[PDB]
RNA sequence: CCAGCCGUUGCGGUAAUUUCUAUGCUUUUAAAUAUUAUACAUUUAUUUUAUAAAUUUGUUACUAUAUAUUUUUAGUCAAUAAAACUAAUAAUUAUUUUUAUUUGUUUUUAAACACCGUUUGGUAUAUGCAAAUAAAAAAUGACAUUAAUUAUUAAUUAUAUUAUUAUAUUUAUUCAUUUAAGUCAACAAUAUCUAUUUACUGUUUUUGACAACAUGAUAAGGAUUAUAAAUGGUAUUGCAAAUUUUAUAAUCAAAACUAAUUUAUUAUAUUAAAUUAGCAUGUUUAGAUAAAACAAUAAAUUUAGAAGGUAUUGUUGCCCACCAUUCUUUGUAAUAAAGACAACGUGCAGUAAUUAAUGUAUUUAUAAAAAUAUAUUUUUUUUUUUU
């Protein structure tokens, strides 16, 4: 212990072998001076020797299937509503057209919304995938960089609907969340985003 | 403005230092490795 | 860096930048934020904010008729999608399963003597393939309804309608419902702090909460006296 | 070049005499030079090093009871995981402390007995009074370890023990299992530490770890204790204060230009 | 710091100082103030 | 200002090269009045429509002693050219009349018919500094 | 501080240096004017070379055949009446409405100063060399 | 920063506890002042005398085939190979060198390297003369009359390849704006028991926030403390709280550039209402030069950890000689010496300091100094225990 071996993980262990000991215990144990130690360091005494998957949240009666997407920080926000179509014809739809219309026909768009369901060895034939623009509502969603708040949006969503499939995506990164954020605004900035204004030396 | 010269790449912090760990690189087509373990668990 | 209770504890300080506790020092951990014992401390287990914020609208689309909007504001509006898809019956036309999928499954369930299952009812499982499917592995599929692929120039005139409708709530009512009312009174408190206004907030309700309930009282009192067998007063 | 003079200031019912005379100087060179700090009732027991004295019956009391001050600070420590407190170095160094009051004690004995060759019986009640003697030395301060270590080797031992040493012992060496007997059995006799098992222990864990350095047991004499240890146990500067940072002075407005709070997650992560 | 004074009932290092009330502490109503109805004035106007 | 051309350069500073808002520039530096563009000679810096009534400068509200110059936003009618009297402007130096009447200044705000940045600079109201600079420039040679 | 410094004085007499310039300068601003005015009207009632770059469609085609048609017998008068002037005649030729929507988005035209060149401009040299004692804003010619 | 002061560091820079004043005030009471006298070490001390010592001596080495770029950073230039052996080192600490002997200048190139110097000419190393650091002394300067000192070393001074991690990296550049003054105090009218109070009159002595000096005080600026929510600083930037003792300078409509600290719109379509920009077409072309690593996408030509300062908030630090007035002073050597001292001009000699410094010797010269020859470290270090 005074050697420091230990995690913050085992701290919370010890200190819930204190709480859960009776103040008559100690009693019990302050006669030997020594056993108190044994029980407050029980766990860490014996470790110097030696991917969630949480249950699925279903809407019963709608079959529907509810996650969320950020990327940009805030400025792409997506959630896919996700059923199952059994009649295999299902389709992936985005504010109100098909990914096609929305996505312009492009495909290095396009196919990144289709990795969570191929990542996850499902067919998305049999699923209905809308995508509903939380975030500032923008004309066109033909870049990337919204393409993954897409991506990910998806990707929540059929973790949702079926456990087990969270196992396969999260060992591929999709369901993790980029931390990534565009400069804000500032004056300073000629641009306003990472170039400085200039100065000249007399 | 600078007027002292540009330092060097290290000295900056880590370029993607915010994206996760999980994507670079990107792990992709975990699909497969059910199929390529059988195959391979085959020819074995 | 701050003790990691709910956020909402923390005022952003002022002139002294770090955090400070609205409560004098007090913390009230993530137990008290929750019904017992809560999956992720929630208040209900079922969904988190946006699962909880989109079911919202999918059940009260399920019970909305023309009714619901006349009088009420912007509440009174549908789900957006769930309603305007359902204006477009031009895709509407329910495409059958392909002629491709019938077949697929008609030698899968006849020929090869192989049941085909859904991918919901599919046992991803490898210990647990004992747990059933979830309990709506039938649900119809429609063109109509499922997904929103909605009108344009139409799902313009919903968005713009719901943005000038806001005002137009008719409150004073002769209904019996929760926003049933004779007058509707709306008192807006302006404190410099989110936690003061809050505690405010919270005074007013257990104060109107007195009076109130006092000064109906009488006219409950009132009321019942002015009906009975040998009790006139509507004479 | 115009030295300014700046009026001092007369104490104040606003301005105590104790404040002013340190909140303030008249002299204008000595003005914006540094933050000086200075300690107070409590926490400048730490750094002075010295518990509250027995003043008076209030005093005496606080010091009877006082109990297992090793684990206390052991609760004081792990407590750091609870919902209403972080853990904090600075409890955690309490502990250190609390474990190692007896370690400068604890250090000079794996010396005495495992570094002097030849000591002579320890089983003699005159060797090991003079151990139990210095042992109340070293603990408590009273002699540093290079002046005890200096009295035990040359103690006044026996006469002509040169000689009865080269009958039993050959190479001057000589056994440890017979001093470690009676080293570790002084804490037992002198009420050291609460747990008894210590003294033994870390005489015992002490050595075993020393016994693989190379010349595990000879010390070279500049080192051999604490001196002027071997058994023992780009943006960085203007961006000093961003990362996840404690504020033992949280830093005020017109110190910190830009700065906002440390808690505020500038760059978020999105959090189930 | 200077001529023009400190409005008291506008600053915060005055009104969040030690000498007033904290935006932390419970914020409460301090004292009530019944001034016009224990020893009220009479209406004597200036203008007739 | 580094060199107080007037009251107002004791009190205001140059906060350097500072870019207003189009229009709010606050110094109204009119040094754009006399810019002939012979097709929009009659919209150029004049009223955008052709029928409104002339500004207040051209016309006399009360008894006045009288006015030692009319302003600048005054605009100049054939009255104006042919009684011919003494009709004055403010400009630096002093003052400019317009002693040489013409029926070509009918119908412009007088903004239009005086020069502001006379061609013509002083070296005698700048210092050896500020005529040096001219003297580089070109504006002022040797 | 850079301490506001005085300028000296705006020099002996020379408000009569003044009075003078400013005068005699707006004399000159009749001439330039005179000149300008006339260079601009001349110019409107000179022809123009034509608007359209030959080298896009639909005026790649031939004089005999394509747009030239239209161009020489169904508006052919009116096109020598407004002078070619790249103005009116992209006007006109959008009222005849018989090639369609091809002006603005099929058919290119020549930039603007390429445009403001007279008939029997052969030499290039002569778009950028128009004369400079005139202020017109390159209308002029 | 002048007067003045002075035992003495040092003071005087328009807020002097240091001059001058006046006044008071202080004293331990034969006054101040100026001139003299008034006690080395010896146990260890670097610049100029030693002479208790074994020396002097030593004949070996290396040259022919054509055919034709080596050496240097760099042009000059130009046959190219080479010089190894052994002395001894044997008898007392002594007895008084003091005019004697002694300390790296060395014939012969018909011999080379080396070196200075160019078309090469030299010169190329203990046969004379030549004491000289290596206790013997008393505050630096200085010829032994000058200046009041001088000298000095351990604080401090960011890049020299050590065993979770990247600079080589585009996107830019012609930019300006300000006017024509005015503070010396307060006064219900409707619907509450009535006031003409309606039209409440009493004659005049000061000079900071200013156009001027007048203490404080928050910024710009990246360079070595996050892996499970942060990339902008204190030394300070015009208007701010104790220094006043010429003076109204403030936005109002219609108004004139000289200013370092600035995205301006570059050829399908182009002025609608408070007044708003006509000459600069010339190969997105000089030299200078600007700004990113943040929700995006460039992850390596490569890093802690040893080092110096004559400066002393420290390299924009000091210093140094020649080059003038001076003054002073002599032992009068081109063009006296020494000391003082602040100009201008010329470098930039020194602080490992732009080829390390110091010393000595020879030579060279605008001047610090430079080249060659030896010691040397008050220069920084690079480290095989028989292959």
């Amino acid at each position: 212990f005074s050697r420091r071996k230990f995690n913050r993980e085992d701290v919370r262990v010890m200190f819930e072998n204190y709480n859960l000991m009776s103040k008559a215990t100690l009693e019990a144990d302050s006669t030997d001076s020594y056993s108190h130690f044994y029980t407050v360091l029980h766990d860490f005494s014996r470790k110097v020797a030696g991917v969630r998957i949480d249950p699925a949240e279903v809407d019963p009666e709608t079959g529907i299937a509810v996650g969320h997407g950020r990327a940009d920080g805030q400025k792409y926000m997506f959630t896919a509503l996700i059923r199952e179509n059994r009649d295999h014809n299902g389709s992936v739809t985005l504010l109100g057209k098909p990914l096609s219309v929305a996505f312009d026909d492009k495909s290095w768009l396009m196919e990144m919304v289709l990795m969570p369901f191929d990542e996850a060895k499902l067919d998305f034939r049999d699923f209905d995938v809308n995508l509903i623009s939380e975030g500032k509502a923008m004309p066109s969603f033909a870049n990337e960089i919204a393409a993954f708040a897409c991506r990910m949006a998806v990707a929540n969503a059929i973790t949702k609907l079926l456990p087990l499939a969270r196992i396969p995506l999260k060992k591929a990164g999709l369901l993790s969340v980029d931390r990534r954020r565009e400069p804000g605004q500032f004056p300073g900035f000629v641009d306003g985003k990472k170039n400085k204004r200039k100065f000249a030396k007399r | 403005r600078r007027g002292k010269p540009r330092p060097r790449a290290g000295m900056f912090p880590e370029k993607y230092r915010r994206v996760p760990t999980l994507l670079k690189p990107q792990q992709g087509g975990q699909q497969y490795f059910n199929e390529f373990l059988i195959r391979s668990a085959n020819d074995a | 860096v701050r003790p990691d209770v709910p956020e909402d504890q923390y005022v952003d300080s002022w002139y002294v930048c770090t955090s400070m506790t609205h409560h004098l020092g007090d913390f009230r951990p993530w137990s008290a934020s929750a019904p017992a014992n809560a999956y992720r401390f929630r208040p209900y287990n079922e969904f988190d904010s946006k699962g909880r914020e989109y079911v919202e609208h999918l059940r009260k689309y399920s019970r909305y008729t023309p009714q619901a909007s006349r009088g009420k504001g912007a509440n009174g509006f549908p789900f957006r999608e769930a309603f305007l898809t359902k204006m477009n019956t031009a895709e509407t036309a329910a495409v059958n399963p392909t002629r491709e999928t019938v077949m697929t499954r008609a030698v899968a369930e006849r020929l090869h003597h192989a049941r085909v299952l859904s991918p919901l009812e599919v046992q991803r499982d490898v210990g647990r393939l004992e747990e059933p499917l979830p309990c709506a592995g039938k649900i119809p599929a429609e063109r109509s309804t499922f997904p929103f692929r909605w009108n344009t120039e139409d799902w313009y005139e919903y968005e713009v309608a719901k943005a000038r409708n806001k005002r137009f709530v008719f409150e004073n009512t002769n209904d019996n419902g929760v926003c049933a009312s004779e007058v509707t009174y709306r008192i807006v408190l302006e404190g410099f702090w989110d936690h003061h206004v809050m505690k405010l907030a919270d005074d007013v309700v257990m104060f109107l909460k007195d009076v109130g309930r006092q000064v109906v009282d009488e006219k409950l009192k009132s009321v019942r006296a002015s009906l009975e067998s040998l009790s006139s007063g509507g004479a | 070049a115009k030295r300014r003079v700046i009026v001092p200031i007369q104490p104040t019912p606003g301005y105590p005499a104790h404040f002013i005379k340190t909140s303030f100087t008249t002299d204008p060179l000595k003005e914006k030079q540094k933050a000086r700090f200075s300690s107070g009732g409590d926490a400048m027991r730490e750094v002075q090093d010295i518990p509250k004295r027995l003043e008076g019956q209030r005093s005496r009391a606080e010091l009877t009871s006082r109990g297992d001050e090793d684990f206390a600070a052991l609760i004081e420590f792990i407590q750091g995981a609870s919902y209403d407190q972080l853990i904090s170095g600075r409890r955690f160094r309490k502990v250190y402390e609390k474990l190692s009051e007896n370690d400068d004690m604890f250090v000079w004995l794996c010396h005495t007995a495992m570094a002097v060759l030849n000591p002579g019986d320890m089983r003699s009640r005159l060797i090991h009074n003079h151990l139990k003697a210095l042992a109340e030395a070293v603990a408590s301060g009273e002699m540093t370890q290079r002046t005890a270590f200096r009295f035990f080797e040359s103690a006044v031992r026996s006469p002509a023990y040169r000689e009865i040493a080269a009958r039993q012992l050959e190479t001057g060496t000589a056994t440890r299992l017979a001093g470690l007997a009676a080293a570790a059995d002084v804490m037992r006799e002198m009420g050291l530490t609460r747990r008894p098992m210590s003294s033994y222990f870390e005489l015992y864990q002490r050595i075993v770890e020393r016994s693989e350095a190379m010349t595990p047991w000879g010390f070279p004499p500049l080192f051999q204790f604490e001196e002027r240890k071997f058994f023992s146990r780009i943006f960085s500067p203007h961006t000093i204060l961003q990362g996840r940072r404690i504020f033992w002075i949280p830093p005020t407005w017109n110190r910190a230009g830009r700065f906002i709070g440390p808690h505020i997650n500038l760059y978020p992560g999105l959090t189930p | 710091l200077g001529y023009t004074p400190i409005n008291p009932d506008t600053s915060p290092m005055l009104m969040y100082s030690q000498c007033h009330w904290h935006y932390n502490l419970p914020q409460g109503m301090e004292r009530p103030s019944s001034v016009n109805r224990s020893l009220p004035a009479p209406y004597q106007p200036h203008h007739s | 200002l580094k060199i107080a051309k007037s009251t107002f350069g004791f009190y205001l500073a140059r906060r350097g090269q500072r870019k207003f808002p189009f229009h709010r520039r606050p110094h109204i530096k009119n040094t754009q009045a006399m810019n002939l563009n012979a097709p929009y000679f009659w919209s150029y810096m004049t009223a955008k429509s052709q029928s409104f009534f002339l500004p207040e400068e051209n016309y006399i509200t009360g008894d006045w002693t009288g006015k030692f110059f009319v302003s600048k936003r005054q605009v100049y009618t054939l009255q104006h050219a042919t009684s011919g009297g003494k009709v004055r402007v403010k400009s630096f130096p002093s003052v400019f009349e317009l002693n040489s009447p013409s029926r070509w200044n009918v119908g412009k705000e007088m903004n239009t018919l005086t020069k502001p940045r006379m061609d013509l600079i002083d070296d005698q109201m700048l210092t050896k500094k500020q005529r040096l600079d001219y003297v580089k420039a070109g504006l002022l040679p040797k | 501080w850079a301490k506001p410094k005085k300028r000296p004085k705006v020099g002996p007499g020379f408000h009569e240096k003044a009075q003078k310039w400013r005068d005699e300068y707006l004399l000159d601003r009749h001439r330039v004017l005179a000149d300008s005015l006339r260079a601009y009207v001349d110019f409107s009632s000179t022809k123009r070379v034509e608007p359209w770059d030959t080298r896009f469609a639909p005026f790649d085609r031939v004089e005999k055949d394509g747009v030239y048609i239209l161009t020489r017998y169904l508006m052919d008068d009116k096109l020598q009446l407004c002078n070619y002037h790249h103005r009116p005649v992209k006007r006109m030729l959008c009222n005849v409405g018989l090639m369609g929507p091809q002006v603005t988005t099929t058919a290119r035209w020549k930039p603007y100063r390429f445009a403001t060149n007279p008939a029997n401009t052969t030499r290039a040299e002569r778009t950028f060399t128009k004369d400079k004692t005139v202020f017109t804003g390159y209308h002029h010619d």
